[PDB]
C-alpha cells in the first residue's frame, strides 16, 4: 500500500535455516525457497528482511550464537553519534 | 509512426547518392565473393541486470499509482 522500505534487519544462527547450503555462493545472488517442510527440524528464513547477518559459534540445531553479538552490537551503535 | 521507417530505410541506404551509387554497387559484388547501433544495443550481464531492476521496480510502481 505504501512506498519507501524499511531497514530491517535479522541477526539469526546459522545452525537454524533450512538449508546450509545453497547460500555458499559468495557475491553472487543465491536463489531461496520459503516453503516449510514441518518434519526438516529446522525453520526458514523470514522473507520481508532488508538484511541478515548469520552469526555461527560452529554448532548446528541450536540457539544462543546471537544474543551477545546483538547486544554488543546495540550497545556500539548506541554510542554512535 | 512513419518516422522510423525512414529513419531505418536511410540507414540501411549506401553512402553515395544515385547519380554516383554505381561505385557502391560494384563494391558489394567485390565483398560478395568474400548493428553495434541503428538497430539494436548490445549490453554486459551487469546493464542487463540494473535493465531488469528498473523495469521491475518501474510496472510495481505504476501499479501502486493506478491503485491509489
Amino acid at each position: 500500500k505504501s512506498r519507501g522500505k524499511i531497514c530491517t534487519i535479522g541477526i539469526a544462527p546459522w545452525g537454524i535455516v533450512e538449508n546450509q547450503e545453497d547460500l555458499i555462493g559468495r557475491d553472487v545472488v543465491r536463489p531461496y525457497q520459503t516453503m516449510s517442510n514441518p518434519m526438516s527440524k529446522l525453520t526458514v528464513l523470514n522473507s520481508m528482511h532488508s538484511h541478515f547477518i548469520l552469526a555461527d559459534n560452529g554448532t548446528t540445531g541450536k540457539y544462543g550464537a546471537e544474543v551477545k553479538l546483538r547486544r554488543q552490537l546495540e550497545k556500539h551503535i548506541s554510542l554512535q553519534k | 509512426f512513419q518516422r522510423y521507417q525512414l529513419i531505418m530505410t536511410f540507414h540501411e541506404r549506401p553512402v553515395l547518392p544515385p547519380p554516383l551509387i554505381i561505385f557502391s554497387h560494384m563494391t558489394m559484388i567485390f565483398q560478395h565473393v568474400c548493428r553495434d547501433y541503428g538497430l539494436k544495443l548490445f549490453i554486459t550481464d551487469d546493464e542487463l541486470k540494473k535493465v531488469h531492476d528498473f523495469e521491475e521496480q518501474c510496472i510495481e510502481e505504476y501499479f501502486r499509482e493506478k491503485d491509489d
